[PDB]
């Protein structure tokens, strides 16, 4: 448990780490009497314990403030249709098509990870990486948070090729064996690749599309719907939005690769 | 930018190079955005209705429908130059949403502009989640603020208790007015108790003012120095 | 059978380095609540094990902030968990039978080596007066500053043996001999005579 | 929103109540009815503030250092001690007092065994405790137990707010000593909140506010109503209080 | 403060125009000119404005 | 709807406001709500709004204007002052009624500041507070003005000013000084005009 | 003594900040440093020398629109006032 | 009124001017030549003055602006220029 811990004795008064161990079983058993906290939003949660998208409301949607688009100065007039109107200076995003789209980009996501494929979670603004990590770790994906190389997909050889690579079974359990400098060298590509600020990422939308990638986003109402194949129409600058609908995809990836993984075992 | 053919037909190019023989293994995404087709219509679509007020869009009132005078007395006898200017722009735009809380909001924190001192959380909790019966102003779950007042002024209203909106936002006001005399005088008995039975308190808010404003004039009292020194010179 | 890169961070630009400290992120996080109370790998050992060419110093410096931080950790409410990935990234002069501590001194090409014992202050030089050896105040002063900085002068006995150089350089010698051998008899003065500046070799020396 | 814990074989209690302590109509008084009234108003006394998203054991070791806000710290004080208090009563998760509860007793008391200790407990919530208040029995970092009683909803954990002297009245000379050493200890700290470290913890709560006994025992007979819920505690839960 | 009603009359200046003679067209391009320079460094100071605000707030 | 839902949400609740942030006039009552973050989400720079504000604010109060700009930017500022004002006037306990039983703008009785009654005194285990004394500044060498607590008073003066005040001259608001605040009014336009004592 | 520009002075009644008692509120405060304004006809205002110099420097030139503020239409109003006050003897 | 600056190559001072803060050693000297200046050379009045020279700068006789950088990385954020 807590081992190279050397207990104090008992004429002489506690240690701090002895406290610190005291306050801990306190925590842990009675700092928590009183009462229950209910209906109380906490955001580690929105990670850890996102919706399946059957049970997500507009409700749910508006809560996490998906719906507040960007200010009427910038918009981009071809995202007209996914707006339900403006109020205070900005443009509303119209969640029943968030809705809708959001079920839709859960589906691809769930069905390329039923399938095996490697899915991308790509995002690049500040308080993002935890998100995205959580995202690619439960739906056995990858990530990328820190900044995208351009050319990392056309030009895989010369950036992507030097890391090592390996071989799996249909149980994603390492096989250990060894592989080929040829089979090491060539270019292995995301199936999906999924974008949280689409806006300051065109470099991997046009690679996506280059690469023939598919790819899915969150549509802002100043971002281009066109460049993607599978929008998602969402506030993309307020964290708490971009991690619901991250974590709405990562848990139709998990639910995906754990039905593989339930076929694979029967 | 113009809308883009090459990101949604992804599908159909991989078609192509697979059918040929160029590509030789389906990618893992091919059979699942086959049975999920990309939205490929990027259209402006009219709006008709405003949802807020329900204003409708779209609709000319023709000169048949007035078979009386209007205010100046006049019949209208011929379409005006307003009537007679295509309004597909009133369709394509936006709707502005408006709400009537935003005027009496307005109203609320201009007669009370203390109130906006209190602090306000914009953090949504579970909007799907709230259950308010509005016949009384206290709800479980939220705190005790003019939009209370403004949601009690509605309330009354739709239930027609009082007629005329300056009536029903007077009878919120009275009893908000009563509910946070309450609550004052429960922080204050509250303190004076604590101090009845023994607490002591380590700093007041006046005392932590008073710090601050010491950190400040002691740098503000270097600075005077020095720079009463510079500009002598 | 399936072919896909083995790190999460694959696509990334130093993926090594990223998942390296992913890992550390994971502990520091899960033990983030254990209070808090030996040199790492090198650049280039931490360059083969990472990115390489790719890896750079400013990733180095986060991973030394990581493993100090993880290090930093009580020792006593550590466990096998940190110490086994932190694991991967580690990379006494007494007096003789005669109660003498003895020194060796360097200044110029001057070279000295003092045995100081316990005594009255006495002083010898090349089995000569101080005062006959040394002609010059300065180069005798400079001989006591050590003595006086500890305050013990008068109560060490100093025989000192010089060669070569000049006067100045075999004084000095003295001086820093002297200094080396006091360090012995109570090294809680090190620091002391540290601070004065006499434990401390004058490496200049005549060039071209 | 603070929602009232749900407690272990609650149809029982509701049938009866605790055994030997209270009938089904005084724990309906002391829990059901207290303990939802001091929920429902700590709910809408810290709705839309920070302190809605924090227990309120942490909300009273966040409030105790600021004066305004002191109802809203007896409320949560209150609705941490009360369950503290039902958990030492509940019948269960007949249950014996551990061999080290018992050694710190014998060793903390100067000797004295647990239950003439018992008895000087029931002495001291008669005497200081007028009306409305709470008795504990408390550890301190030096691993020595004493008796501690608060006035109103007092908190065993912070000193300054165990409110365990009653200024309504006198003080003895040596209270007033007691409580100018405690304000220098305040004052001595660094930290601009005026905060102090106290490492106290409770290991028995009793509840001697009126809800708890008056329904059962009476305007007066509470040190009846004291004996009776020190000597059929649950002991598990009370062992399980004490570090080791 | 005689120099400064000076320049704040732009009598200096002025006398420097009056000195030889510019024709009518020159003389609106200069005017051009010059209204122009002073629009774009009033938008200029407003932008380092913005710049200096954001800079303060963390963006 | 999802209209409905806007209308009732927490960005629709904050009232239409657009006063200037900075402001160099004077001031006698709040004119920006305040923005409350919990630490948690400041963690993420979660406030409720539309974008995240930047991480380099450490406070966990603002006030705003808008939620968006063209310039892309959230125009806002992390101050949470008057809050503690009026916290602190509840410290002061000098009492200021419109609160007992087509649209009018005027500030009704007092604006939210202090909804006290004046008919009540405070106990104290010295015994009942006859009269309150909080400590100030006074600022200028002039009736004399002070600083206490968060608001602007006319100080009552007792005979003479201390000696101290003439030796300071204009470094006088340097040292604090005890007041007991005679009485509080509200005037018309906001303003909080109090009377009190040098003791 | 302290220089009056290098104090801040409180007016009465207002609120303040801590802030307030520093340097930093003093240099924000220098940074941030009639008629014609309310709906009034300049034109009107042609054999009122006085109003009217309220408008020109102290050798009579008229002030720019980004010195006086007013509309384009009254600013137009307040020259032709200015010049006609000129001619007519007057100013 | 508002200007809007059309899409410019760069956002940039010439010239960014930076608050140097006067020496204490010049100040103080100014001081007490202007004390001799008046009282007079040597005279008893200011020779505390002198006093306090001698020790500021006994050990020394003496004893920036990132507005473009600022700039050019926030320019593409606000100039607020059209999409595309
Ligand atoms: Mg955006």
């Amino acid at each position: 448990p807590y081992p190279n811990l050397i207990p104090s004795a008992n004429d002489k008064p506690y240690s701090s780490q002895e406290l610190f161990l005291r306050q801990l079983n306190h925590s842990m058993r009675t700092a928590k009497l009183g009462a229950t906290i209910s209906k109380v939003y906490y955001p580690h949660k929105d990670i850890f314990y996102p919706p399946l998208p059957e049970n997500i409301t507009v409700e749910s949607l508006m809560s996490a403030g998906v719906h507040l688009g960007q200010s009427t100065s910038l918009w981009r007039s071809s995202t007209q249709s996914y707006i339900y109107g403006e109020y205070k200076g900005i443009h509303i995003i119209d969640l029943n098509q968030t809705l809708s789209y959001l079920k839709r980009a859960a589906k691809v996501v769930e069905g390329v990870s039923e399938s095996g494929g490697i899915i991308l979670f790509l995002g690049t603004r500040q308080g993002q990486k935890r998100g995205l990590e959580e995202a690619a770790k439960k739906t056995h994906g990858y990530y990328v948070s820190t900044r995208w190389i351009p050319g990392t997909l056309t030009n895989s050889t010369e950036i992507s090729g030097i890391w090592e690579k390996q071989e799996i079974d249909s149980n994603d359990n390492p096989t250990e064996r060894a592989l080929s400098p040829n089979e090491t060298s060539k270019q292995v590509k995301p199936d999906l690749l999924v974008v949280l600020n689409p806006t300051e990422n065109r470099n991997a939308l046009l690679e996506a599309i280059k690469s023939r990638v598919p790819t899915i986003a969150i549509i802002d109402t100043d971002s281009e719907p066109s460049l993607v194949t599978y929008p998602i129409p969402g506030n993309d600058d307020s964290l708490r939005s971009v991690n619901f609908l991250l974590g709405v995809l990562a848990r139709a990836g998990q639910r995906g690769l754990q039905n593989r993984l339930a076929r694979n075992n029967e | 930018m113009k809308i883009q053919t090459n990101a949604v037909n992804v599908l159909q190019r991989t078609s192509a190079y697979l059918k040929s023989g160029l590509l030789k293994e389906t990618p893992a995404w091919y059979n699942v955005v086959a049975s999920i087709p990309p939205s490929t219509k990027f259209t402006r679509e009219p709006r008709f209705k405003n949802p807020s007020n329900g204003h409708i869009i779209g609709k000319l009132v023709d000169v048949t429908e007035q078979p009386h005078a209007n205010n100046k007395g006049l019949y209208k006898t011929r379409p005006n130059s307003s009537d007679k200017r295509v309004g597909v722009k009133r369709l394509y735009r936006p709707p502005k949403l408006t709400y009537v809380e935003d005027r009496l909001r307005s109203l609320f924190y201009k007669q009370h502009p203390w109130e906006l001192s209190r602090p306000k959380i914009l953090v949504e909790n579970e909007i799907g989640d709230e259950n308010y019966d509005w016949s009384h102003m206290l709800q479980i779950g939220r705190p005790l603020d003019g939009e209370s007042v403004i949601q009690r002024t509605m309330y009354l209203i739709k239930t027609k208790q009082y007629g005329d909106m300056v009536e029903a936002y007077d009878h919120a006001r009275y009893e908000f007015y009563a509910l946070r005399m309450q609550e004052e005088t429960e922080q204050q008995v509250a303190l004076e108790e604590a101090e009845m039975f023994g607490s002591l308190f380590g700093v007041s808010a006046i005392e932590h003012g008073i710090q601050k404003e010491q950190e400040v004039l002691d740098v503000w009292e270097k600075k005077v120095v020095e720079e009463t020194e510079l500009m002598a010179a | 059978r399936r072919i896909v890169p083995k790190l999460a961070t694959f696509y990334s630009a130093n993926p090594n380095h990223e998942d390296r400290i992913n890992r550390l992120e994971r502990l520091l996080r899960k033990y983030i609540k254990l209070p808090s109370q030996a040199p790492w790998i090198s650049f280039d050992e931490y360059a083969l094990i990472g990115g390489g060419t790719k890896l750079k110093p400013t990733q180095y410096t986060q991973l030394l902030y990581m493993l100090n931080k993880l290090h930093n950790i009580d020792p006593q409410l550590t466990n096998d968990e940190i110490t086994s990935e932190l694991s991967q990234y580690y990379k006494i002069k007494t007096l003789d039978e005669f109660g003498r501590s003895i020194a060796v001194g360097k200044r110029k090409s001057s070279t000295a080596k003092v045995f100081v014992v316990r005594g009255t202050g006495e002083i010898l030089v090349n089995g000569r007066q101080l005062n006959d050896y040394f002609l010059k105040m300065k180069d005798r002063e400079s001989i006591m500053y050590p003595l006086q900085v500890i305050e013990s002068v008068g109560k060490y006995n100093i025989f000192a043996t010089t060669s070569g150089g000049g006067p100045t350089g075999q004084a000095e010698s003295i001086m820093h001999a002297i200094a080396k051998a006091l360090v012995v008899f109570n090294p809680l003065l090190k620091s002391r005579l540290h601070k004065a500046g006499v434990l401390t070799r004058d490496y200049r020396h005549v060039e071209r | 929103i603070h929602v009232v814990p749900k407690l272990p074989n609650s149809k029982a209690l509701l049938q009866n109540g605790v055994p030997n302590i209270l009938s089904s109509s005084g724990f309906k008084t002391v829990w059901f009815d207290y303990q939802r009234y001091l929920c429902d108003k700590l709910t809408l006394a810290t709705a839309g503030q920070s302190l809605e998203s924090y227990y309120p054991f942490h909300i009273l070791l966040k409030t105790a250092g600021n004066p305004l806000q002191s109802n809203i710290f007896n409320l949560a004080s209150s609705i941490h001690n009360n369950h503290l208090f039902v958990e030492n009563i509940l019948p269960s998760a007949k249950t014996e007092p551990s061999r080290l509860f018992l050694s710190k007793i014998k060793d903390s008391f100067n000797g004295s065994d647990w239950e003439v200790v018992k008895e000087e407990m029931i002495y001291r919530a008669e005497n200081e405790v007028l009306g409305q208040g709470w008795l504990f029995l408390v550890e301190n970092n030096e691993k020595k137990l004493f008796i501690l009683t608060s006035n109103n909803n007092g908190t065993p954990y912070y000193f300054p707010r165990n409110q365990s002297f009653d200024l309504n009245s006198a003080i003895s000379i040596d209270e007033f000593a007691t409580l100018k050493q405690m304000k220098e200890l305040i004052g001595k700290s660094t930290k601009l909140n005026g905060k102090v470290q106290d490492w106290t913890m409770p290991i028995i709560c009793v509840n001697l506010w009126d809800h708890a006994y008056l329904h059962d025992y009476g305007v007066g007979n509470r040190s009846k109503y004291v004996k009776n819920v020190l000597d059929n505690l649950n002991w598990s839960v009370v062992n399980n209080r004490i570090f080791s | 403060r005689l120099n400064r009603i000076m320049f704040e009359n732009n009598i200096p200046g002025d006398k420097r125009s009056q000195r030889f003679y510019m024709k009518p067209g020159k003389v609106a391009e200069l005017k051009r000119s010059q209204r122009h320079r002073k629009e774009f460094m009033m938008g200029f100071k407003r932008l380092i404005e913005i710049v200096k605000d954001a800079k303060r707030k963390g963006y | 709807t999802l209209a409905e839902l806007l209308g009732r949400s927490r960005i629709a609740q904050v009232a239409n406001n657009h006063k200037p942030l900075t402001y160099t006039g004077k001031k006698f009552h709040p004119t920006h709500q305040i923005i409350e973050t919990k630490p948690s989400t400041l963690y993420r720079q979660e406030w409720g709004l539309k974008s995240a504000i930047p991480s380099k604010i450490k406070s966990r109060y603002l006030v705003y204007n808008d939620l968006d700009t063209l310039e892309r930017i959230t125009t806002f500022e992390p101050r949470g002052g008057t809050q503690w004002n009026r916290l602190r006037f509840q410290e002061m306990g000098v009492p200021i009624n419109p609160f007992f039983k087509k649209f009018n703008t005027e500030i009704i009785g007092t604006g939210g500041l202090s909804y006290s009654l004046p008919g009540k005194l405070k106990n104290s285990p010295n015994g009942v507070i006859q009269r309150t004394v909080v400590p100030g500044r006074i600022l200028n060498v002039v009736k004399w003005l002070a600083a206490i607590g968060g608001f602007v008073a006319d100080v009552v003066f007792f005979q003479s000013p201390p000696s101290s005040f003439n030796s300071m001259g204009d470094f006088i608001r340097m040292k604090t000084f005890l007041f007991e605040i005679l009485e509080a009014s509200m005037e018309k336009n906001g303003s909080v005009s109090m009377h009190a004592r040098l003791l | 003594k302290i220089d009056q520009s290098l104090s801040k002075k409180l007016p009465k009644g207002t609120i303040y900040d801590p802030f307030d008692f520093s340097m930093g509120r003093i240099h924000l405060d220098r940074k941030y440093q009639d008629i014609m304004k309310s709906g009034a006809n300049p034109l009107e205002f042609y054999a009122r020398p006085r109003i009217l110099s309220r408008y020109v420097t102290s050798t009579g030139r008229i002030q720019h629109r980004d010195i006086t503020g007013l509309s384009a239409k009254n600013q137009r109003r307040l020259s032709k006032a200015i010049r006609r006050c000129q001619a007519i003897g007057l100013m | 009124p508002v200007y809007r600056l059309p899409p410019l190559p760069r956002l940039k001072v010439k010239k960014p001017i930076i608050r140097q803060e006067a020496n204490k050693c010049l100040v103080l000297m100014s001081n007490l030549l202007q004390c001799w200046s008046s009282y007079g050379h040597m005279s008893p009045k200011c020779a505390g003055l002198v006093t306090e020279l001698k020790s500021c700068t006994s050990e020394s006789a003496l004893g920036k602006s990132n507005i473009n950088y600022h700039a050019a990385r926030l320019y593409d954020r606000i100039n607020g220029k059209p999409h595309d």
